[PDB]
């Protein structure tokens, strides 16, 4: 199991691709999958060894090209939209 | 804004920043 | 001018009541936001 890295994981057949964290949510025992408002998978439990794991889309986020006119300059400066800068 | 208040963006819906942040408005 | 001031800031006074003890007055913009969101998860739900 890794952490802070996205993966493509499946737990006890529940398959999903998220950031794997450490999660302060706190379940009740015999639950198995956490979830959110959409229903979607949100935070789920280890079972070789119970903990409570946050999930998290990849990044996404548009490019944008930021350019100044082709008439001025062919330079571009690209705005990543809502990421923070790694998977760059 | 006491009174008004990655769900819709694990899709696709991605919710962009105003052009305009609150401390400009 | 001086009780038209008292009228004015006494007026200014209740706005903040107006506002603090009702959380109606603001419906137009939570109805705005609210739609929104409405439809983002129904939209979402859709793929379900
Ligand atoms: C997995 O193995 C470890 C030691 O190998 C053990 O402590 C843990 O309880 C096991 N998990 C389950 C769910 O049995
Ligand atoms: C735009 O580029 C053309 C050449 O392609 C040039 O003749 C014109 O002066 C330029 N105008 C501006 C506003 O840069
Ligand atoms: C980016 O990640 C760093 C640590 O990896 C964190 O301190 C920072 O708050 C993050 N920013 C965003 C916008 O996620």
């Amino acid at each position: 199991l890794v952490k802070n890295k996205c993966v493509n994981f499946n737990f006890n057949g529940l398959t999903g691709t998220g950031v794997l964290t450490e999660s302060n949510k706190k379940f009740l025992p015999f639950q198995q999958f956490g979830r959110d408002i959409a229903d979607t998978t949100d935070a789920v439990r280890d079972p070789q060894t119970l903990e409570i794991l946050d999930i998290t889309p990849c990044s996404f986020g548009g490019v944008s090209v930021i350019t100044p006119g082709t008439n001025t300059s062919n330079q571009v400066a690209v705005l990543y939209q809502d990421v923070n800068c790694t998977e760059v | 804004f006491n009174k008004v208040t990655m769900a819709y963006r694990f899709n696709g819906l991605t919710v962009l920043p105003p052009l305009l942040t609150d401390e400009m408005i | 001018q001086k009780l038209i001031a008292n009228q004015f800031n006494s007026a200014i006074g209740k706005i903040q009541d107006s506002l603090s003890s009702t959380a109606s007055a603001l419906g137009k913009l939570q109805d705005v936001v609210n739609q929104n969101a409405q439809a983002l998860n129904t939209l979402v739900k859709q793929l379900s």
